[PDB]
């Protein structure tokens, strides 16, 4: 109940939010990975999307907090839900994130990768 | 020459032009409709039946002044029918001799040996 | 079981356990690629040779655990060889040698 109010929170907050405080706001978020709650990780994943989303464009606090946005993302395509990783992989498999062109889509998807995943 | 041809027919009076022109002009050679195609496109490929436009191509490609319209008539003849060639294979042909094609066969082959 | 399988095959001793695994039996069964197939897209149509999967997709088709990678495996292999068997109309040995290795396979599944 706290960690789902608490991720609350911090969804309806990170709009006004500064990057530079973002930056050590996100540094304890990033540990509820392989929390046992689905609320607590799609809430996570949601401010992570807004994250990559908001800062895929400078201050290198914003970009640190950007890579490692992405990381935990690619952290998250690896699930126990299925249905956390369906709606990850639609949030990547999406244009924006993964170029129409085919040879794009490669050429980006290149960059995304882990030496855990 | 069109000027002195028509000249000519209205020279001749309706009696004899009427001479122009029972099976009646017109068979609709296959008694099904096949020899479709596909156009491609990113988002659909609508499938176009070429047979129709046979009989008249045909006439068009047989019969025709404007020799850059009578030749591009018979290119795109030869495109047409090298394609139903290609398409005779690949086909369940368990009913005729050639049923995807046979009756195409007695329309082309004089056309094709005339031109 | 595969737990105790591994455990038992330890327990063996090895001298027994490398009859596990000559002429060496790969020889690309095909000299062609003869399963060309362009993938769909938007853009392009890249082949591919379907033929590499082959040895593998049998032998997993043919016995594997984890009965949903076994069922999707052969499903997979239906789908396959409905396909290549549709390619057979083509240029007049089509797919002899893969005829002849798919053919027992078949039967056995």
């Amino acid at each position: 109940e706290r960690q789902k109010v608490c991720l609350d929170i911090i969804y309806k907050m990170m709009p006004k939010l500064k990057p530079v405080e973002l930056r050590e706001l996100l540094n304890p978020v990033v540990e509820f990975v392989s929390h046992p709650s689905t609320t607590c990780r799609e809430q996570m994943y949601n401010i992570l999307m807004w994250i990559h989303d908001n800062y895929r464009d400078t201050d290198n606090d914003s970009q640190e907090i950007f890579k490692l946005a992405k990381d935990v993302l690619i952290q998250g395509l690896i699930d126990e839900n299925p249905g956390l990783q369906l709606i990850i992989r639609n949030f990547w498999s999406h244009e924006t994130r993964l170029p129409s062109n085919t040879l794009d889509r490669l050429l980006a998807l290149n960059s995304l990768y882990s030496p855990k995943i | 020459i069109r000027i002195r041809v028509v000249q000519m027919l209205g020279s001749l009076g309706g009696q004899i032009n009427k001479n122009l022109l029972m099976m009646k002009s017109y068979v609709a050679w296959d008694r099904e409709k096949r020899l479709s195609f596909a156009v491609p496109f990113r988002e659909m490929k609508p499938v176009i039946f070429l047979d129709v436009f046979l009989p008249r191509v045909t006439e068009l490609a047989l019969t025709a002044s404007d020799r850059q319209t009578k030749v591009a008539a018979c290119e795109l003849l030869h495109s047409m029918v090298m394609f139903m060639l290609g398409k005779a294979t690949q086909m369940p042909e368990g009913g005729q001799g050639a049923p995807p094609m046979y009756q195409l066969y007695k329309r082309t082959f004089p056309v094709l040996l005339r031109l």
